[PDB]
């Protein structure tokens, strides 16, 4: 089971209308049994529709979807999108983190985390959740720290300890400095194991930042991770791109992991 | 041709007070 | 107390609510979508189909259908989905216990009126229903029973001469140009000056600029001259991303199309000329009353200035001394609905419903005699 999280800079109609860039996005998505796409700026879901049109142009059930409404503290809004192969896993339930009350999810998060419960037959973990988060760069420390509370929420609602938290956490450089790690419960609690290390470069840009992450909780899930399989996926190297072309795809690499 | 048509047409001329109603108007353009 | 429903089906918008009310409880897009792919919205279960506002906002993962073209219903399975959504989701009521007034376009074919009736009785099981002609209802809403309506919505524009409550089929004019063509033409002329509108949101934005900044010039050629020699008519308009664009003569060239359809390649007479041609196809006696009672209804008559322009255009056409009066009520976007709410809550109307009992005996073709 190959799983990934991928901030696609302003993924939207303009981008998916461009045959070349669509082409690369499709090829990239095709790598994965489950993939989280972030920064979806797609007001009427047209871009989500095109991508799915491509992913399913042969077999209509190659990929299924879970998509959120537009989300964001203010007028700037994004969606979370989960794409998954129904032949490789199944979606049991999904919800949006809300902190027990309607607008209350916006109290911790600019983009209230989408949470998906999956069933997986081909791995040691039979059931796990994935919590998506694209944090607000300026509030990254609090938002990653708040993820600890999301985990408690999941545990309580689904009586389930196997939880993967992932996405563009903005977890590095000027937004999370090394001295601030001691204040993120998600990092200091032994319940969580951090698969993309601080040293990883997950930006397609000049910066050296471990912005995008994959954290796993629960012995079963943890013990299902293929050792050494978690890495950013540098698609500029992979596809032999100029940097200009890489950047037109996104300013982040996907981060990926493999479960067994 | 019905019975009581003229009285109907007379009542449409007199007009009628109608009741305050908040419309759930979802026709506005979605601007992004 | 048993309240009647009023439902005005349009090419672009459904307007629905309760007789006796000053306005519809619900206005949403006349659209039905079935998902092109398998998946769910977060927190939700899987859905076979969406209607109205939800379909519009998720269109990109759907296949949409507009069951109503130029005001006429052409797709029954889908119209059925829309009326269902209307009762159960929008108005939150049980059809089997409300009389329901429905509207139809002018010149609606008989078979159409019958299928409408049949569905109401045999599918939704209403206690009683009625069908009225839209132009007529918006005449009614303005407190009158003789006159001429100009109804201009999203797909279609009619001139409907009415006499003592009855539309005059023989003199009705239909012009195949309305809100949508107007939106497209603004989009065309905004582009011609270098702007770009190709995303779905970006097309939605053109409509917004139309509805908020457009108007009809009292004299098109003087307006052109003014805009050519001063910024006095320029208007800033602010996009989501906050940057600003300027809108000059496009503001009034867009709606001018209603008077000069050649602006978009059509060979039609304009709405002023069709209004006049319709009156002139009528009885000599009734013409004075048509001229003094020119009512305007529908979203596409909302343009600031349009009544004044019509006023002037008709005077130039008509006999030198004819009394002319254009009635352009502020609530006119929803006059059809409003006249329906009046008609269906009036005491003296309570006998004119077609009942389940009558339909059972006579059948769907009873809708012609009983909806005179
Ligand atoms: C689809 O997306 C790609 C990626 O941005 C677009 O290709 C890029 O855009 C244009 C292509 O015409 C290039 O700019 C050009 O540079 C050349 C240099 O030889 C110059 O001759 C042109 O006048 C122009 O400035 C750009 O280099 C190119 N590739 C990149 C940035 O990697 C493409 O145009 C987009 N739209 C499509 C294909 O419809
Ligand atoms: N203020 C406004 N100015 C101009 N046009 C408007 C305004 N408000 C709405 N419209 C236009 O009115 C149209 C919808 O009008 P309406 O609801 O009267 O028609 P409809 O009943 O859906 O369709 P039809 O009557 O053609 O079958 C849309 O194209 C919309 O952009
Ligand atoms: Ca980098
Ligand atoms: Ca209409
Ligand atoms: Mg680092």
């Amino acid at each position: 089971l190959k799983i990934a999280a991928f901030n696609i800079r302003t993924f939207g109609e303009t981008k998916m209308s461009n045959a070349t860039l669509a082409s690369y996005i499709v090829r990239i998505v095709r790598r994965y049994d489950i993939v989280l796409i972030q920064e979806v700026r797609d007001s009427h879901l047209v871009a989500v529709g095109k991508l799915l049109d491509y992913l399913n142009q042969d077999d209509p059930n190659t990929y299924h979807y879970v998509v959120s409404e537009p989300l964001g503290r203010n007028s700037y809004k994004e969606r979370y999108l989960f794409l998954f192969r129904p032949n490789k896993v199944s979606v049991l339930d999904t919800y949006q983190y809300d902190d027990g009350c309607e607008s209350c999810g916006n109290d911790s998060f600019s983009r209230e985390p989408a949470v998906v419960k999956f069933s997986s037959h081909s791995t040691k973990v039979k059931e796990f959740a994935i919590v998506a988060l694209h944090s607000a760069p300026s509030d990254a420390v609090a938002e990653i720290n708040s993820l600890y509370d999301v985990y408690l929420d999941v545990q309580q609602k689904w009586h389930l300890n196997d939880v993967m938290l992932m996405g563009d956490f903005n977890a590095d450089c000027s937004y999370v400095t090394s001295s601030q790690w001691s204040s993120i419960r998600l990092r200091t609690s032994s319940t969580f194991q951090w698969l993309i290390p601080d040293s990883a470069d997950t930006t397609a840009t000049s910066t050296n930042c471990a912005y995008d992450r994959i954290v796993v909780a629960g012995s079963l899930l943890q013990s299902s991770v293929v050792p050494g399989s978690a890495a950013p996926f540098d698609f500029q190297a992979a596809y032999g791109l100029s940097n200009e072309m890489a950047l037109a795809i996104s300013d982040h690499y996907p981060v990926e992991v493999t479960l067994t | 041709e019905q019975a009581g048509r003229n009285a109907l047409l007379s009542d449409i001329s007199k007009g009628k007070k109608l009741k305050k109603t908040v419309t759930n108007d979802r026709s506005a353009p979605i601007l992004d | 107390e048993t309240t009647a429903l009023v439902c005005d089906n349009g090419s672009g918008l459904v307007k629905a609510g309760f007789a006796g009310d000053d306005a519809p409880r619900a206005v949403f897009p006349s659209i039905v979508g079935r998902p092109r792919h398998q998946g769910v919205m977060v927190g939700m279960g899987q859905k076979d189909s969406y209607v109205g506002d939800e379909a519009q906002s998720k269109r990109g993962i759907l296949t949409l259908k507009y069951p109503i073209e130029h005001g006429i219903i052409t797709n029954w399975d889908d119209m059925e989905k829309i009326w269902h959504h209307t009762f159960y989701n929008e108005l939150r009521v049980a059809p089997e216990e409300h009389p329901t007034l429905l509207t139809e376009a002018p010149l609606n074919p008989k078979a159409n009126r019958e299928k409408m009736t049949q569905i109401m009785f045999e599918t939704f099981n209403v206690p009683a229903m009625y069908v009225a002609i839209q132009a007529v209802l918006s005449l009614y809403a303005s407190g009158r029973t003789t006159g001429i309506v100009l109804d201009s919505g999203d797909g279609v524009t009619h001139n409907v001469p009415i006499y003592e409550g009855y539309a005059l089929p023989h003199a009705i004019m239909r012009l195949d140009l309305a809100g949508r063509d107007l939106t497209d033409y603004l989009m065309k002329i905004l582009t011609e000056r270098g702007y770009s509108f190709v995303t779905t949101a970006e097309r939605e934005i053109v409509r917004d600029i139309k509805e908020k900044l457009c108007y009809v010039a009292l004299d098109f050629e003087n307006e052109m001259a003014t805009a050519a020699s001063s910024s006095s008519l320029e208007k800033s308009y602010e996009l989501p991303d906050g940057q600003v664009i300027t809108i000059g003569n496009e503001r009034f060239r867009c709606p001018e199309t209603l008077f000069q359809p050649s602006f978009i390649g059509m060979e039609s007479a304009g709405i002023h000329e069709t209004t006049y041609n319709s009156i002139m196809k009528c009885d000599i006696d009734i013409r004075k009353d048509l001229y003094a009672n020119n009512v305007m209804s529908g979203g596409t008559t909302m343009y600031p200035g349009i009544a004044d322009r019509m006023q002037k255009e008709i005077t130039a056409l008509a006999p030198s001394t004819m009394k002319i009066k254009i009635i352009a009520p502020p609530e006119r976007k929803y006059s059809v609905w409003i006249g329906g709410s009046i008609l269906a809550s009036l005491s003296t109307f309570q006998q004119m419903w077609i009942t389940k009992q009558e339909y059972d005996e006579a059948g769907p073709s009873i809708v012609h005699r009983k909806c005179f």
